[PDB]
């Protein structure tokens, strides 16, 4: 770490992978930290050298700020900022809607004892707080329009016994686009995944059930693959969805 | 994300942000070399923007290359692959094999616009030809993607060169049709 | 709001209006006319010792400001009547 | 499985030939009879949210479901001739929703050899009408989007809009 | 028989969910349809005084056991796809009213200055109340941790610096962070695209 480019890099990489995914990715809880740091303590530089040049200006009629070596840099952290911020946005606005789509999933999640998926490590903290507003918000609405002139025998917005299941799930088997990076790193003999084939770059192996084959990923190509086969490779950042 | 589609796939502007997230080489106009205001980037190094001298090669984001010959201290040099000859390898190359995708890189179709757009003085070439070979090997491109949508399934395709504009323009019907195809077969297990 | 400082300095807006402008017109509002960022100076300018170096004291003026502007309907063009909701401000304190 | 889908709600309403395997009074407004009782061994066409529950619950279930007419031999012989060419919306509005449903109320893998081959061969004609972006300087187009089922014109919809926003942003001076 | 009517609500649905597909710029709701709605609320209260009139027949004992599955079963079935239908709409005219709310930046939408995309007397009454909680809970969000990043801001990626803008609508001078702009009709600006993006999105300006 320790790298400011990398922090990009990183954010980049979790928004693509964010947009073209079925369900909800964990939250990377210290790159945002980070990033939003930076952010702060750079808008107050901006904001710095702003004000120092605007108050020696009005003092004793001085010259602006002399054209060379000044305007461009000045421009290039303004149009930097706006950038990164647009790109946090459209992550944020974007995970806020998938977190929409699955509230009852996410719900029956946090239910579950016996469940290792918990909201304290997929959900953020303000994302938390959407949820329980928004539930409780639409319960309301449904509840006032429509359930309360229903029976007893069937009141419950989650019903997984009738005839039609009420609570949504992601889909995990959605065809997606995919580009085999290889190792996160290097050092391709340390990866135990990694096996050579024939007269070409070691590829990885893996099997579909329902269909019982065994399918090799070869390092450099595109592939379009079922979501599921592929979950390990794209959490240890082996696969990047294109 | 949620207003006009957008759900899960991008927009053009959005791949056009991502080719010019790239680095570039240029010839700078100017000299910033430190005595004997900085730019303090934080997203991108400024080590090459820092240390600049007059008539001399450097390297930077595209972006960067782009606003500074907004003014007139930039020259921005194509790549190599931006030439008659290198093209019309390609094209024979793109000939000879009707079964395999040529290597361009990933960014061409939007890089050429983009050059063409702001830095036409810059090529070499004469640009109406290097515009005609562009669309030559485009249309080949698209004969061979053609054919080769017929071997649509459920189980998984592969398309080792195709670039990232050709997989954006195709990509919503690809999916849905072999996702539909894939919940006909697993209805019948 | 408060009394018993120096004095009124009197200072022109244009090293006023960048805080007011990051307060409201970024975050939440908008339209701070001209009219309306003079009139803005006197208040401002009426506990005027010691500051624009200070912690939160403009800060909490400009929130302040904005508190009316969500209570009240109004509008979006800030005028003369700037003074005319900080007066209903000291009827609500 | 889409409590929420529009699409789903409208093609789960659709009427299946079935016939009654009990004597039971009290029905009738099935038949628009109110107060007389159904008999036994009565053909009716009831909804599928209806008809799907009622052949499960007993064992012999209460209700048997009869073959529906858009699956007879002549739709699949003519599926089979001449895939683009059929006019699958005179059919049914509903054709491919209500096939994956019944190959999986009936495990049927004939029915599933001819659907994907089907969906297969129109998906080549659905991409050759989306991908023709007109140039300003056909009455195939017409004739073919007025065969197609509610489902495909989703497809071709999107097609179409992602071919013209590309082509927008490629020549935009 | 009975869900005959509520199909021809979903259809109505349907017919919403083109005008939000076909849609260059935003729309505003049709009518609410609380005739129809009434009515399947009717419908379902018959059901169940139908199901309690079975309950008591069946329990002094005149009628058999498979006999009354039977009818019991049609009619938890039917309540069940009322139920299905209503939902649907609710939840379409639910979303598209989502939408509109995070396309106003935040606000409180009819209560302040309004677009004018919708009339106050298409959405019902607790659709009206629940668009009020939807634009606070928006409004607390943009509050948050991201107060730098504005959550309700443009979703175009920023690929030009200097824009060239035109007014639209006159208006009176406008201060902005270190300098004025003078809003004449039929006058042309030359400025940073940073400034503008909120004056634009508001009507004041056109083109970028």
């Amino acid at each position: 770490y320790v790298s400011p480019q990398q922090d990009f890099s990183d954010l980049m990489k979790s928004w693509k992978n964010e947009r073209c995914s079925p369900e909800l990715l964990p939250y990377p809880h210290q790159l945002m930290k980070r990033l939003l740091n930076r952010i702060s303590m750079q808008s107050q530089l901006i904001e710095n050298i702003s004000m120092g040049f605007l108050d020696m200006q009005n003092a004793s009629n001085a010259n602006p700020p002399m054209p060379n070596e000044s305007k461009l840099p000045l421009l290039c952290m303004e149009t930097e900022l706006e950038r990164l911020k647009f790109v946090i946005r459209s992550y944020i606005r974007c995970r806020l809607s998938k977190i929409d789509k699955f509230s009852l999933y996410l719900r029956q999640l946090n239910e579950d004892e016996n469940s290792l998926i918990s909201l304290t490590d997929l959900l953020s903290k303000d994302e938390i707080k959407y949820h329980d507003t928004h539930s409780l918000i639409w319960l309301k609405l449904v509840n006032d329009s429509i359930l309360k002139y229903m029976p007893e025998e069937l009141q419950a917005i989650n019903d997984t016994e009738g005839s039609v299941n009420m609570i949504d799930e992601p889909d995990w088997n959605k065809f997606v686009f995919i580009h085999v990076n290889g190792p996160p790193d290097g050092k391709w003999n340390e990866d135990p995944l990694l096996q050579e084939n024939e007269f070409g770059k070691p590829c990885y192996t893996v099997t579909i059930p329902d269909l019982k084959e065994e399918v090799e990923l070869t390092i450099g190509s595109i592939y379009v693959m079922r979501y599921e086969v592929i979950r390990d490779l794209l959490r240890d950042d082996k696969v990047a969805l294109i | 994300s949620l207003p006009a589609h957008l759900q899960q796939t991008f927009s053009p502007e959005e791949i056009q942000f991502i080719v010019e997230n790239e680095p570039i080489k240029i010839f700078p106009r100017i000299t910033t070399r430190q005595k004997i205001t900085r730019w303090q980037l934080i997203t991108t190094d400024d080590k090459a923007l820092n240390n600049m001298v007059a008539m001399r090669s450097t390297e930077v984001v595209l972006w960067i290359a782009l606003l500074l010959k907004q003014q007139s201290k930039c020259s921005i040099v194509a790549p190599q692959w931006l030439t008659t000859k290198e093209l019309d390898r390609k094209i024979q190359y793109e000939k000879t094999h009707p079964d395999r995708f040529s290597e361009l890189p990933w960014n061409w179709l939007v890089l050429a616009r983009i050059l063409f757009n702001k830095a036409k003085d810059d090529f070499h070439d004469p640009i109406h030809e290097l515009r005609g070979k562009i669309q030559d090997l485009r249309e080949i491109r698209q004969i061979k993607v053609l054919k080769g949508l017929k071997y649509l399934n459920e189980s998984h395709l592969q398309l080792d060169n195709l670039s990232l504009l050709e997989i954006n323009e195709l990509r919503p019907f690809i999916t849905e049709i072999m996702d539909k195809l894939r919940e006909i077969h697993t209805a019948s297990l | 709001f408060g009394s018993g400082n120096v004095l009124p300095v009197k200072i022109q807006p244009p090293l006023l209006r960048p805080l007011a402008y990051r307060v409201l017109s970024r975050k939440y509002g908008l339209s701070i006319k001209s009219d309306g960022l003079s009139a803005l100076a006197e208040f401002v300018g009426t506990n005027i010792g010691a500051n624009w170096r200070q912690g939160p004291a403009t800060i909490k003026f400009l929130e302040q400001f904005a508190a009316v502007w969500k209570q009240q309907e109004r509008g979006l063009f800030i005028d003369q009547s700037g003074v005319k909701e900080v007066i209903q401000e000291m009827k609500e304190r | 499985m889409g409590y929420y889908d529009i699409d789903d709600v409208l093609a789960d309403g659709t009427e299946f030939p079935c016939k009654f395997q009990y004597d039971i009074p009290g029905l009738g407004y099935l038949e628009n009879n109110p107060g007389r009782p159904i008999t036994k061994n009565t053909k009716l066409s009831l909804p599928l949210w209806l008809a799907r529950i009622l052949a499960i619950v007993g064992p012999v279930p209460f209700v048997e479901l009869l073959p529906p007419d858009m699956f007879s031999t002549k739709v699949m012989n003519a599926i089979k001739t001449d895939p683009v060419a059929l006019d699958l919306h005179s059919i049914n509005s509903h054709f491919f929703s209500l096939a994956i449903k019944w190959i999986m109320l009936f495990s049927e893998k004939e029915l599933a050899n001819v659907v994907s081959e089907l969906l297969l061969q129109r998906a080549q004609e659905l991409n050759h009408h989306a991908s023709s972006l007109s140039i300003d300087l056909n009455i195939a187009t017409s004739t073919f989007l007025l065969k197609l089922e509610e489902m495909e014109k989703e497809i071709y919809k999107k097609s179409h809009e992602s071919y013209k926003d590309t082509k927008r942003w490629m020549f935009k001076k | 028989m009975y869900g005959d009517l509520g199909n021809k609500l979903v259809l109505e649905a349907k017919r919403t969910k083109q005008l939000y597909a076909r849609s260059n710029q935003d729309v505003n709701l049709p009518m609410y349809h609380e005739d129809i709605i009434r009515n399947i609320l009717k419908e379902v209260s018959n059901l169940r005084k139908n199901t309690e009139y079975l309950k008591e027949q069946q329990q002094l004992g005149m009628l058999d056991d498979k006999v009354a599955k039977c009818q019991y079963f049609v009619t938890l079935l039917c309540m069940e796809r009322n139920k299905r239908c209503l939902l649907a709409y609710q939840r379409l005219r639910t979303d598209i009213l989502d939408s509109m709310a995070w396309n106003n930046n935040g606000l409180d939408l009819m209560s302040s200055i309004t677009f004018s995309q919708q009339d106050t007397n298409n959405l019902s009454h607790q659709e009206q109340e629940y668009l009020k909680e939807y634009c606070d809970l928006i409004t607390d969000l943009k509050s948050g941790d991201l107060v730098d990043i504005d959550l309700s801001g443009s979703l175009v990626p920023p690929s030009d610096v200097f824009i060239d803008v035109r007014v639209l609508k006159d208006a009176g001078e406008i201060q902005t962070e270190y300098g004025v702009f003078n809003l004449i009709k039929d006058s042309q600006f030359f400025v940073r695209q940073s400034d503008v993006e909120r004056l634009i999105q508001q009507g004041y300006l056109q083109k970028i």
